[PDB]
This record gives C-alpha cells, structure tokens and sequence, in this order.
C-alpha cells in the first residue's frame, strides 16, 4: 500500500485564500484517481471534487461549482486544490483519496483514505 | 512502476502477456510501450482470471485450496519482461520466504526470444515454465532449457509443412524473407536444411526488423523484385507486423498480386494484419495450428462493462480504444478523443476470437494437475496443504508436471514427452475474396504427420494457376545437353550435341563409335546397315551375259575340237597349245564368277587367285609359240610341255608368296560415317606383282610377234597373232589406270578380263573351227 | 545456512572464496565440503581483510567513505558457489532497497566454470564481477560475459608457451592429458590447433575430473603407458589435484621417472602437489604468472592468533589442522585430536607465501579505483558519499572500471583493454633435486611476447637430455623415400628406391630416361659418357698396319706400271683393265680408312660408299676379262670400257637408290642402361644388297673361271685368275656369317676388305713387276 | 539475528532435580558454544557452565564441579542443562550465551544473551 499524507490546511479569516496539498508515497500514483472529500462535526460525509489519473478532467460538485480549482503534477507526486473565498461551511476536515477501478462521477469505489487536514473558518 | 493484475489465493502463478505492443525505435532506452492490443492481450487476462476462478470452483481439484495470479504486462520486448521476471524473483524469494506468497511458476511469454531470457533467469531459482506459443526447436534442448515445457509442437514440423507446400505444386525458385530472432532464424535455417535435399532452390535470403523504419521496407520490396519475374513465390517465416509492413510498402509502390506469398503461423488467421491491405494479400497460404474455439470464454467475456469490472487495470483504456470515445467520469477518462461512449455498445461487435486460446486455458489447467498430482503423491495424509508441503519445491513439481496426462478444453488429451512438447495439427489457410469487397480466410488442407491432404481444385479455382517460379524449363528434351554457367545450379543453359553423339549423360552426350549411328531419339548407336550390290546393278548382268555368250563359245569350241583329235588343221598346230589357251579363257571365265557374289573367306581369295592365273596360264602358251616359231626362222611337244609347266609352276609360286604376304580376310570399309561397305581384303602389292608379271609376258609376246611377221605360214596365222597381241597390249595400257580411277573397280576388272579372254577367243578359235568345217 | 566473514562499512564489497576442497565424488547432492585449505583459502581472506582496512585509513582514497566486505565460501564447486551467489543477490534486491547494505560487486571465483556460472548470474543484476584466477578465453566475449574483468591474462597465450617450449626441444610425439572443464578444455583445444600447424603431433588425447575415484587414474596410466616408450612427455592441462592424483598413482604402480610430464600453471608452483611423492615428479616443466612477493601481507599475517582473532570464523579450526592438536577451552575445540598446542607455535613455521595474492590486493585495489573515479566524475559538488550517488549503479561503475589506469602493489601499473584482459608475462619452473632427499621448484626460462628466453644448459644438465619423444627419426637420408601406413603422419616407414630413380620427392624417387645415370648423391641424373673407338686398340692398329702394306704395294706396283706404259706384258694385257683394277684396291684402301675414327654425319656414309663400290668397282674389270677370254674359245678397248662402265653406272645406281632408302644420320646405341656407344645410321637391307650384288658378281667370275682352265695361255694367266676366284669366293663365303656374330662388325669388315684386296693384289701386281724387271 | 529462548526452570523443593532447556532461532545454531550463566540479587555475575559448537567437551565451574550434567542436540536446535541435588544456592536468573569466537575459558566473549529463568529453592 501507499501512504497519503495532507498539509496546508488551517484557521484563517473568511474570505480567504489557501492551498491544500495532498502527497502519496510509492511509485504508482501516475495511474490512481484523486478525490477531496469533507467532513465536518454533525452529518454525515460529503464530496468536494475529483481529479481524473491522467490530468486533463476535473469534477466539481454543485455547492463549491465555479470557486475552487485543483490540479496534479505527478513528476513531484502530489495533487493541490487551490480554495479561495473561504465560505463558512468551510470549517470541516478534509480527506484525500485514491480510486483506479471506479465507476460514472460520483461513484469511484476509493479504497485509500488519508488523516485529512481541519480547516476552521471564523465568522 | 507498471501495473499488475492479482487475484488472491492461498497458491500464487505468475504469467506474461503482452497487453501493449513493442516499443517503437529509437524509444528502446525509455522502456516505453505503444498501443493496447486487443487479441493478443486482454481477451488472454480475461481468460486466466475465469479460468483459476472456474478450477476454484471445482470441488474435484485442489480441494481446500485456493489458486491466484499474478498478471504482468510483458510489451513483446525482451527488456520490460525481464525486469518482470525479476520483479517475479522480488515477490518471491527475501520478502517471502522470511510482501506476498512466492510465485510457483509462470505461464508465458508467447515468443521464442523473451521465453528464453525469462527461462535462464528463472532456472537458477528453480521456477517452471510453461509456455503456450514459442514453438521454437531452440527450446527443446533439456540440458540447457531443464525447466520448460510446452502445450505445442515446435517448428520443426512446420518447416517440413511449408517444404511439403511448396513441393507440391511444383515449385523450384523461391524467395526467402524472416524476421530476426530466435523463431525466424532457426525456422529458416530447417526450412533450408530440408529443402536442399528435396532440389528446391533458394534465390536470396533476407532479414528485417518487425519495427524497422518505413524506408527498411522499400528497399526490402525492390531487392526482392529484382529477382522478378522469376520467382514468383516468398516464403517468409516473419511476425504479422512485418508481413503488414510487407503489405503496406507493396500497396505504396505498387505491387498488387504481383507476386504470391506463402507464411508461417506468424500470420495464420490473423484479420489484424491485412485489415485495410486485404487487396495486396490475396493468393498467400498460411499455416495454422488446429485448435477449434471455446464457448466458455465467448459466454464470458462478452457480458463484460468498464463499469463492473473490479479486477483488471486495462480495461477502460481498452475500451476508449476500441470504441474510441471518452468516458466522461470515469478514472481513465482520456479527453484525447471525442463523441463520448453510449451506454449501448457490446463487445459482442465484430467480435474475432483469439487463434490460441485454447492453448492458454490448457497451460493453465496443466500446471494445476502437476500441482494437484503432486499434493496427492507427496502429502498424502491430508487433503489440502500440509507442513509437508510448505514451501512448494520447484523440482519435485518439474518431474511432476513432466508426466502429466489429461483432456484439455478442446476434447483432445494432453502428454508430452520427455522433451516438454506436446503433439499438434496444422491447417493451410488461404486468404482470397469470397465476394466484392469481402475478403476471408478459408479452409483448404491440413498436415498430420506428413498427410498433406490439401485440395488443388479449391486454389487457384482451374488448371491456372501462378506461373511455376522455376528458372530453367524442362528443356532436357531428349537432343540436347545440359551446361550450367557455374555460379548457380539452379538453373541452366542448353546445348544441342552433335547429330553424332548420342545422349548419355543428364549434361553431356557422347558420340557414336564407328560404324555405329545415332538411334532416332539419340538414346543409344544402332549398327549401320552394310551396303554391297548383291546382283541387282546393270553393270554386273551385263558382265554376267558377256561371261555367259563367252563361255559358251568356249564350250562349243572345245567340243568341236574334242570331236575329232586328228584333223589337217589339227595335225599342223599343236594340241597341247591350243588345250592350254582354251583352259586359260575357262579359268578367266570362271574368275569372273564367284566375285560378283558377297564376300567371304574363301570365295574372294579364290577369285584374286584366278585373275592372276588366268592371263599366265593362258599366255604361256602363245608365247612358246612365238618363240618357237622365231627359232624355226625335251623337243617339240616334250618341250613345250616343259615351258608350259615352268611358267605354270613359276606363276603358282609368285602368286603362294603374294598371298603368303597378305593372307585372305573380309574386312567393313568405311568410306564415311554414314556408310558402311563390305570388302575383301587384299593388298595393293598382291595385285602389282601379278601385273608386272603380265606386263613382262607382254612385253615379250609383242617382241617375239613383231619379230616375225613377214611368214604368211600356218595358213597366215601370223596376222592374226600380232594383231592378237597389239589389241591384248592397247587393252591392257588402257585397263592399267582404270584400277585407281573410280569405286567400280571389280565392275570394270570383270568386263576388262572378259574382253580380253574374247579377243583372243575370236582370234583363234573360230579359224579352226571353220577349217574343220568349212 | 553457512557461516559468513564480513566487515562494516558504508559501501559493500562480495567476495567468493574456497576455503573448504571440493565435494567428494557421490557426495555432491549434500554439497558438504572437504578439508580447510591453507593457501587459496584464509590467506586470501585475511588478504581482502587488510586491504580494505589499508584503503579505508587511506585518506587520498575514498574521503569520508568506508569500505566493507563479505566473504562467502565456494568449495571450489559450481553448486556451492550458485547458493552464496543466490545469497549475495537475496541480500541486495529485497530487503537494501526498501537485511544489509546492496552488495557492489564480488572479486572471484577463481575458477574458469565456476566464474562462468557466477557472472551469467550476476550479469542479470548488473553487478561486477573481477576474477584473479579464472584465465579461461570463453569469457572474453564481452557480448556474453558483459559484466566480467580479469586482473590477468588468457590462456591463448599460455598454449602458445607450451608449444614453443615443446618445439624448441625437438619433441614430435606427445601425449596430452587435461581435466574436464572450461578451463582445460578450451586450453587443449586451442593447444591442438595451435600445435598442428607447427607440425607436432598428438598421441591420444584424455580427459578425467579431479575427484574421480582411486581405480580411475590407474585406468589413465596404463592407456598412457601403453604408448611407452614412443612418446615420453605428457602435455597437461589439467588441474593441481589430478597431477596429484597422476604423481600417487606412478608411485603405486612404479613408474618412477618414466617419463617427463609438461604442466600449465594449475601446478605452476605448488608444494602441495608433490609433497610426499617429490621423487615421481622431478623433471617437470611449470608455466607460472609473474607475480612478485608482497611484504605487507607477510608482516600482517605472521602475528595473528587464535584468541585474538575476532574476524574470520574459519580460524581455530585452520589452527588445529595446520598444527594437528586440540585447543581446551575454545568455542571450536574439535577434541578428535591430541598433543594440545602450545603457546609457542606461531606462524612463521613452514610459511610459504601463495603464488597468485599480488592479483588477489590488484583486483581490490581495482574496483576501488573504480568507485572513486566514478564518485569524482559524477558527484564533483561533494567529497564523499551524495544522494546522486544514493543508489550506485551498476552499468556507470562497469563504464568506469573499464578505464582504469593506476600502478598496482608490485608496481606495476595496471590497464586492461576493451575485453577486460590485463596484460601478463610468463616464467618456466622446473622441478628437480638440489641435494640429497631435497627438492624445488627453480627458475628456468621466462615468457614475454613470444621472447622465450629459457635455459638449454640448466635443464638436463648436459647434451644429453631424456630420449625425445619421437615417432620415427630422421630416416630420408638422400636415398630413401618415405611410405605412410595411412593411419597417422606422425611416424612413417622407409623403402630404399632403386637404384637407376633418384630423389624428387620427400616421400618417392623417380627413375631417369634412358642414357643417363643417377649422380653420387641420388639428387639427380647426369650423361653417361660415351665410348667409341680412338684408334688405341690393338685391332685396329693392326688393321692399319695391314692396310698401309697393301696401300705401300699397291702404290709401288701402280708407280713401276706407268713409268713405262709399253712392255711386252703390257702389250698383251689391256691397261685400262689393271688401271680399273688398281682403282678399285685403292678406293677399297681408302674405305679401310675413315671409317675406324670417330663416327660424323658423312663420313659414315663415305665408309659404306667406298666398301659398296669398291668391290663393285674391281671386279667389273676381271669380269669383263674372263667373258673375253670365253668368248674368244664397241670393240676390244671401247667393249671393254662400255662393259666397265655401263657396270659402274649399275652400281652407282644401286647405292644411290641405298642411301636414298636411309638417309645418314648418327645415334648413340643404347646396349644396356650401365653403357652408351656411339653409332651411325646403317639399315640391314643398304648393307646386304651389295653383299648380294658383288655375290652375283662372284658367280659369274668364279663360273668363267672354271670354263677356261685348260688354256694356258697369257703366260699361264689362268691358273692364278681361277685361284684368285676360289679364294675370293671361299674367304665372302666364309665372311658373310660373321658379321652376324660379334660386336667387332667395324674391325671385321676392315680386315675382310683389305685381305680381300689383298689377295687379288698378290695374284696379278707381282707378275707384272717381274715382267717389266726380270 | 537469532533469538534466545528459556525454559524449564521454575520452583522445587531443595535437593530435587530439573532440566533447563535454551533454544535458538535461525539455522546457524551448529556453530555456536553456548555458555550456562547465573545471576542472584545483591551481587554480581557468575559463571556456571559451557559447552563448545561441535560438542564433545563439557566446562564446569568448581563451585558446581561433579552434580551438573549439560548436553546439546542440533536436529533440534536445542542444549539441556540438567541440574541435580537442587541446592540453595540455585536462587537465581539463569542466563544462557552464545559465543562463536572466544578465547580460552572462561573468556569467551559473549554477544548473545536470553531472557534466562527465575529458579526459586526452598528451604
Ligand atoms: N510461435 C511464434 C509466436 N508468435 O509470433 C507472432 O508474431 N505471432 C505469434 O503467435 C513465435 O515463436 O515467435
Ligand atoms: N587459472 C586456473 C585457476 N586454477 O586452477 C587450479 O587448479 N589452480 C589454479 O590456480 C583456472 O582457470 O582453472
């Protein structure tokens, strides 16, 4: 198996900006679907975005459509999401995952998980 | 890092395919590979997956245990494979022993240069091998190779297929082409090997690259057609790329049907080399191993959808490709294309099964029989895996898995040999068109232990076929002579021998002995007929008349004479003279007979006598005669006794002595090749010497004649004696050159002794006669 | 699991080494080792030891890096060595990437198919491999052996100093022994072809392993002895232990000094290979590598101890072998000996220095050599170890270890070319007794380059060396030639030539044309001489005597006669017939003359001339007489001048007509092959048809002469002409059969004309005188 | 590495008899001596016994010298001490070692240790 490991995230004033950075271990993540998952305290677990293995499509979902931007560079192994505006329900935890044998947006079967990164949003 | 296909199981089997194809050139050193193949690659995964599932399933074999794979992509490279193989060596060995189950054998490569490597790096580890289409000879050598085996036969039986075909149909110069490597290379040298010995000729071997570049080819194309249009026929022992690159420069420059093209199972059944090329390709002949096709994997592998299917890494790349559009949400979404994919599209659309599938599920099937015969035979207190059995050892499963014996999928059971090669079948494919526009390989022959039951009719459809690429005709057509120029001995020069010679050997006649003539169909000399003019020619009846009307008056002469012995005329001559004149002529008359006849030992020895004898016995007479009657201007009838028995005795020991010299003989002249005589043998000194002898008589005949001439005694006889002698001396001066003037000689020796014997005859014989008379 | 030497340090470096013998025979499927072995085995390893300790205080070498080591034991066998090489791959691949630090490189084995096993191995891998030892020529194919470097030269060079050893002593017939493997038998095979062309043989070719049982080296001597005493050298490739096994095996069967046996450099200088059977092997002729003593070492190695020895596991018992005890209290106690050692037994008893530990430091030396230049020249922005350099690579180090360029512990610098070949010299030992009941190895010759400079007068210590081993001697001593039975060239026999053929091939004479004889020598033929007559006979000497009386008397005769031409006899007689018989004597005298010199293109022919016409010529004019003098019981002097004449015209004619027949010419007579005379040209019939003209002339005299007797007319003139006649025709008569009865054809005719004329001068000149005198 | 494992020792009435048994992980077990150790509270290490790696010579020590018996069996991979005529002085962690380049006993420079055995002799 491959690690992942999840920095950048944070406290910061609403209305912000910030990178999330997401980095996998081995050799193999030129070949391994990126997803950005949240989750924050009280409900249940929801989709952010993805990312295709081979760059070039990318998959937004409808609460977050047209603020946020992600993007792969496999020759340093790692995969940032560039988020701005930091909108209040912002303030949750952040997963990354790792899907190869999935299915049609939002079905993926991801079958590695990360520690995630809290990312509090002030009022 | 590649990627890898794995199925878990207690018990773990590795195997190469070949998803993607060779890297291009130039792209060697990055180890970076080309397009997904269809056949080739995925439908064999496919295969192994359901096949290790299906075999899991069945309670009857491994009971408790349960069979894995490892999949790996091999490229047709020899590189990438080994760096798998040692990938395989990795999984094993420190980080299992002590990362995953060790690998307990592989299953693969399909070609006789990679399945070589990947076997010398996998006998130090002791991991068997079994492979499914390198049927390379190569491979059989158990002493070098010790841990392969195969479920096909090797090449060497193909060579003699192609040897067979190409014999069959009356084949004599013939190209040659193959792609290098140790499938092509081996396969051609047998192919050269057995088709010398049949007298089948070889124009010019070639050697190319599968992925040479576009410009490799033309100059393939023009250095084969230089040959042309003598050799109409190339055996190729090549992959399908370069039969397609063949196929693809021939349509470029132009070569459509130009000439027929006869292949390896390379190429047998295979639409993806001559698909958009199925023009250039019509007429080749390719032979295939038989292997009918499996329903299982049909029903299988056609339900299959990108979206349900969690075990196999290239599939939705696979499916972009051969349906060439974009998934929109899926991993592998590959925006490089466009009109995304429906949710309509089968895979059960223009679908071709693989030609050697049945040969994977059976390599597959074999190693978990050598496995399962060898968990029953060595822990046979348990059933499943026991202490006994962990961990798996590579020999005692090699001299398991040599004595396997079961029925594969196709229905046929399996064995092999000592030698790891199991018996196998070949068809004779031939790619033509059916209708307009549609192309198909079709059945014609087969090949089972050298029955090759083909069919002539089906092929070529009439007695027309391709022209026969033969450099020389059959032109030893019986007259003439066969010479080559030295530099091939394939084909010749023709040389007619002359009309003389006679044909003995395939290259050179030899000529006829003499007297022999050449047969009509010049196979032998047949002794010419001899010619001798027997009794028809003119010239012998009308001496034989004259001799006959001579004769007769000699008959009748001497009965006249013998009548009465007292007579005037007969008391004033003598008896004994004119006795010995008229025995002359009859000796000179019988001379002339017994010549004319065909020669022999006796009759012309006896002829050459009487000629001579006759003249001397006859001239003695007459010149006693003369010399007595020049003395008058043992006496008298006792002395001319004694002259006539010297001269008689004299002529008897010159002619002994002549033919003494030169004994009688029959001998063949040959006066020319073309004709043949028959001849006595004589010399000319046995005919000199007897003329001198006359000459000499002669010349005293005419002396003592002109002596006296002035008597007109004896009722003027001498008269008629000197004119006797000077005609008896002009008809022997002009008779003298006629012997060395003309092939006539007897002819003209007959009439000229008849002539002379009648002159003297009517000289004297009729003067008496008439004085008895009247 | 065997146990393992090994020395921490950043960087790791293998090594195989034997330090057990090799498995007994039936005892290689448990691949359990022998005894310890002194010199090729723990010297080696305390060598490597060291040396990596010396390099690694060095500081212009490797800053800020240490080296490491592990040191594996081989047995000398190919199994052995495979598992540790299995090992040392198990250590780098797993557990380094991602156990211990990856191994770099390994330096051995030091045999020629162990080595080969090893590096196909460890060419998958890309890991170096630098031999010492392994001088085999089958791993200088870089395209197959890729990853392999030697520190010492081939083999191809090592046959080429046995063949000029062998040549230079005049050796024709040799045996040759070699022992199984890649290292003998590529030697022997390059040996034979080599030695062919240089026109020395082989007796019979052997092969044997060195573990082979005791009953299978008696085998070998007795089929080596059985060529005895033919070929008296035995040409060894083979290993240490089988001239071991040969020496042990001479000594029990006795033959002690049979034969001298030459050896490669696997007994170059070996103690342990004759200790104990020194007196079978003294004679032997030793190739060695050059390689001087190293000091370090011998300073190192003496102080070690047991107790204190904490780095290589195969000490104590190394201790307890060489010194034959048991320790008490040690770990490997090994109590199945007695006589405890002291602690006053050290190592400097019995030290013998091994012959190949120069190559052994050079090759350490070399790989780091190699790791340093590559460092400096790819990491030039550290001085030590940096992450471009994290992990090292295989292919960079073989590409720069194929460069290297440095001066080695003898002091020579070290280059090896694109093969990986460092270039070598050669000495020439040879064994043999200094003292009584001591032996040694001492220097010889050497080898460099072809420039054998060896020692003639050292070896053999006198002209007279063992008997060389030859076949057949020098026999074709210029007159004989040479016979082979047709089963070997090496040795042929002698068949003497006769003696009329001299010697133009090595193997057959030739026999010269005839009228030549063989020179002295037998090259070749020279003329024999030819032998005539030079007037010194005693015959012929009388013979001129006699004719010069005859000459004196016929000239006094002739002169008296015509001082007065009328005399009463005179007028009786006719001159022109005693002037014609004077004529005749002359030219008869004349032709005695020239004849018995020296045979010339004419005067042959004048000889046969004047004696076929002066007879003709002289008995013309008696003739003439005796038919007067008949007749009387154109007239007178004109008759008798038209007779003489018309006589001398005929004659003339008939010898004209002769000589036309047969032209003169001049031969040499060949009577025997030993004698050559000198001869002209005179055919039978020229000589006999005067003999028959002057015998019808002597008819014709001697019948009238016997007509007129009773006259005693012309002062009784009959008597002597008849007695004259009687004698001419008695002494022709008797003359005519001995012509054909000697060799003396010439004397006897001279003798038979000149008393022939002799006597007629006699019976008529002397009448004459007396006449005209009184 | 390998590993030392103890067994065999526990508590008994004083002059009984036991056997203690030390087993060795791996497959180099053929060539190591294996020492016998002892160690009680309040004072320091002692020695007891040793047996070398070929077997065949035993080293017992003079306070112990004539009641201790040791044996070794590699098919097993194991040695037995076996201890007779308990004595009081047994109260103590037994130790077992291995060495493979010593020197003269009882100098063999140990690098190998265990977890030994508590024995406890009654009164
Ligand atoms: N038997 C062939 C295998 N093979 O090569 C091809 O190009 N197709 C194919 O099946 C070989 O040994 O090379
Ligand atoms: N160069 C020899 C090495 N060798 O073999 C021996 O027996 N001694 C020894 O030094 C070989 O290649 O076999």
């Amino acid at each position: 198996q491959v690690q992942l490991v999840e920095s950048g995230g944070g406290l910061v004033q609403a209305g912000g900006s910030l990178r999330l950075s997401c980095a996998a271990s081995g050799r193999t993540f030129t070949s391994y679907a990126m997803g950005w998952f949240r989750q924050a305290p009280g409900k249940e677990r929801e989709s952010v975005a993805a990312i295709s293995s081979s760059g070039g499509s990318t998959h937004y979902a409808d609460s977050v459509k047209g603020r946020f931007t992600i993007s792969r560079d496999n020759s340093k192994n790692t995969v940032y999401l560039q988020m701005n505006s930091l909108k209040p329900e912002d303030t949750a935890v952040y997963y990354c995952a790792a899907a190869m044998y999935g299915s049609r947006w939002p079905d993926w079967e991801y079958d590695y998980w990360g520690q995630g990164t809290q990312v509090t949003v002030s009022s | 890092r590649r990627v890898v296909a794995h199925m878990p199981g207690d018990i773990i089997i590795g195997a190469l395919f070949s998803v993607h194809h060779q890297p291009t050139v130039d792209k060697v050193h990055e180890r970076k590979c080309g397009a997904v193949r269809e056949q080739y690659g995925i439908q064999r995964v496919e295969a192994m997956l359901h096949t290790l599932e299906r075999i899991n399933s069945d309670p009857t074999l491994l009971p408790n245990i349960t069979l894995g794979c490892e999949i790996r992509d091999s490229c047709w490279h020899s590189a990438v494979a080994l760096e798998q193989s040692i990938e395989f060596i990795r999984d094993s060995l420190i980080s299992s022993e002590e990362s995953k189950k060790p690998i307990v054998g592989v299953i693969g490569p399909g070609s006789s240069s990679v399945a070589i490597q990947v076997q010398n790096l996998l006998q130090l580890f002791n991991i068997p091998q079994i492979a499914y289409s390198a049927t390379s000879m190569d491979l059989s050598d158990k002493t070098l190779f010790k841990y392969f085996m195969r479920v096909v036969p090797s090449d060497a039986q193909q060579a003699r297929a192609m040897v067979d075909i190409v014999k069959r149909y009356n084949w004599t110069y013939v190209s040659a082409v193959h792609t290098e490597g140790n499938y092509g290379e081996s396969g051609m040298e047998a192919f050269k090997d057995m088709s010398a010995k049949e007298g089948i000729c070889i124009a010019h071997s070639y050697k190319i690259y599968s992925n040479a570049g576009e410009q490799s080819f033309d100059k393939l194309l023009k250095k084969l057609t230089s040959h042309l249009p003598k050799a109409r026929v190339v055996a190729c022992f090549c992959e399908g790329m370069t039969v397609r690159g063949l196929l693809m420069a021939m349509r470029r420059l132009g070569l459509a049907g130009e000439f027929l093209l006869l292949g390896s199972d390379g190429w047998a059944d295979r639409y993806d080399v001559t698909d958009g090329y199925q023009r250039e390709a019509v007429g080749g002949i390719t032979i295939k191993l038989q292997s009918p096709d499996v329903k299982w994997f049909d029903d299988y592998y056609l339900k299959l959808r990108p979206e349900t299917n969690h075990r196999n890494p290239w599939f939705q790349e696979f499916w972009q490709h051969r349906f060439q559009c974009r998934l929109e949400g899926f991993p592998q979404e590959n925006s490089k294309y466009n009109k995304t994919c429906n949710s309509s599209l089968t895979l059960k659309t223009h679908h071709v099964q693989d030609s050697k599938m049945g040969f994977v599920i059976n390599a597959i099937y074999s190693m978990a029989y050598g496995l399962h015969n060898m968990q029953m035979s060595l822990c046979p207190g348990y059933a499943g895996l026991c202490d006994a059995m962990k961990p798996i050892d590579g020999r005692k499963l090699l001299e398991s898995l040599m004595k396997t014996n079961f029925t594969g999928v196709s229905g046929d059971t399996i064995l092999f040999d000592e030698n790891g090669d199991s018996p196998g079948r070949y068809e004779i494919m031939n790619f033509k068109e059916m209708g307009k526009d549609y192309f198909d390989y079709i059945n014609v022959g087969s090949w089972d232990n050298g029955e090759l039951k083909m069919d002539d009719d089906e092929v070529w459809s009439k007695k027309s076929n391709i022209i026969r690429s033969v450099c020389s005709e059959p032109c030893e057509k019986g007259q003439i002579k066969v010479i080559r120029k030295g530099e091939v001995s394939c084909c010749w020069t023709c040389t007619p021998c002359k009309e003389n010679e006679y044909v003995f050997d395939e290259y050179t006649c030899k000529a006829c002995q003499l007297g022999s003539w050449p047969t009509d169909d010049l196979t032998g000399c047949d002794l010419i007929p001899v010619q001798y003019l027997r009794w028809g020619d003119p010239e012998p009846i009308a001496a034989v008349v004259f001799a006959c009307l001579g004769l007769l008056a000699t008959l009748f002469v001497t009965v006249v004479f013998i009548i009465y012995r007292d007579t005037p005329v007969v008391k004033s001559s003598s008896r004994e003279l004119c006795y010995i004149i008229l025995a002359g002529i009859c000796l000179g008359y019988l001379c002339t007979f017994c010549l004319i006849a065909k020669p022999k030992q006796i009759y012309c020895y006896l002829q050459r006598i009487g000629i001579g004898l006759s003249p001397a016995m006859s001239y003695s007479a007459l010149v006693t005669k003369t010399n007595r009657i020049a003395r008058i201007l043992f006496m008298s009838a006792c002395a001319q006794l004694v002259i006539a028995f010297i001269l008689i005795c004299i002529q008897l020991g010159i002619i002994v002595a002549l033919f003494i010299m030169e004994p009688p003989d029959i001998m063949h002249d040959y006066p020319s090749i073309r004709e043949v005589y028959l001849i006595c043998n004589t010399t000319n000194l046995g005919v000199v010497t007897p003329l001198g002898y006359n000459g000499l008589l002669i010349l005293s005949c005419t002396f003592y004649a002109f002596k006296t001439r002035n008597v007109p005694a004896n009722f003027n006889e001498a008269k008629y004696i000197a004119f006797t002698m000077y005609t008896t001396c002009i008809i022997w001066l002009a008779f003298v050159p006629i012997y060395f003037g003309s092939n006539y000689k007897i002819i003209t020796m007959c009439f000229s002794v008849s002539l002379s014997a009648t002159v003297a005859l009517g000289c004297m014989f009729v003067p008496k006669v008439y004085i008895i008379l009247a």
